[PDB]
């Protein structure tokens, strides 16, 4: 008969793991780099029992 | 109870023209881990957990 068009088989659609198994809201770290603003030094503690 | 919300106020015609603040109000729920600062939520142990 008369050419019939062609049908593209575009599939895809595999989805993705985005829903966590119950939740997983649980990604920890912790704050490495000594925080920012260093900050001073000793600050000349010493002591002040009267000698 | 402050008195300033459960004492009866008149239409505005009337003697008592006074108007009931709106003021903010802060409730503390009671829970199992709010009973006790030994019985507190281990969040860091639960990841697979929606609270």
């Amino acid at each position: 008969n008369k050419t019939i068009s062609v049908t593209l088989g575009l599939r895809h659609w595999k989805t993705v793991s985005a829903a966590p198994p119950e939740k997983m809201s649980k990604s920890g770290v912790c704050k490495i780099a000594t925080n920012v603003y260093n900050r001073d030094g000793g600050a000349n503690p010493f002591l002040v029992k009267y000698e | 109870n402050t008195s300033d919300m459960t004492n009866p106020t008149p239409a505005q015609g009337q003697d008592g023209a006074r108007t009931l603040p709106s003021k903010n109000l802060v409730l503390p729920l009671p829970f199992f881990f709010s009973r006790d600062c030994g019985l507190a939520l281990p969040t860091v142990v639960l990841p697979y957990n929606e609270i």
